[PDB]
């Protein structure tokens, strides 16, 4: 979906019953952030406590 | 810089593997890790490899003590693949806690704990 057809909601939704709380989507977002989003392999190194926190900032 | 970036960002790359791509990713990781530990031994290099090991075990405990089924499974098979003091003790304690807290993940955790006890 190339980073915009996939999420389509995270930008429009930004945490009880949101979309960044589901692993079955968070896993695929991490599988999609691998092929694209050059800021993925970027040396952030800020120790984000939870994957939803890291994932929302990368959208 | 390449070795730095490979040893730092280990977390999400490990989390995003389909249960055997974690094996194929741990293979290359252990290969370059044994390369580093081979031509490692030299004081500054000792400090930088200490920092690498520290960041690696920190990411490991961070991914183990939380980060449900996919993360723990991938990091378990990876830690098994890269198996060949305080950091080791902390990792072993966290792995034992995760194992006792528990199916197949428990078997993998017990196998990894046994391998660590043998390689103690």
């Amino acid at each position: 979906p190339t980073l915009e057809e996939f999420f389509e909601e995270a930008i429009e939704q930004a945490n009880e019953y949101k979309a960044v709380n589901n692993s079955n989507y968070g896993w695929r977002a991490l599988r999609l952030l691998a092929r694209r989003s050059p800021h993925f392999f970027q040396p952030t190194n800020q120790q984000f406590k939870s994957l939803p926190e890291y994932l929302e900032n990368m959208v | 810089l390449c070795y730095d970036r490979v040893f730092s960002d280990i977390i999400y790359t490990v989390a995003s593997c389909t249960e055997n791509e974690a094996s194929r990713y741990g293979r290359f990781l252990c290969c370059m890790l044994e390369t580093v530990t081979r031509w490692h031994s030299y004081e500054n290099f000792r400090h930088v490899v200490h920092k690498w090991h520290y960041k690696l075990t920190k990411a490991s405990v961070h991914c183990l003590e939380t980060g449900e089924y996919t993360h723990i499974r991938n990091i378990l098979i990876v830690l098994t693949k890269i198996l060949p003091v305080l950091n080791l003790g902390q990792a072993l304690e966290r792995r034992v806690h995760k194992i006792c807290q528990e199916p197949d993940l428990y078997a993998l955790a017990m196998g990894y704990s046994g391998q660590l006890k043998s390689r103690k």
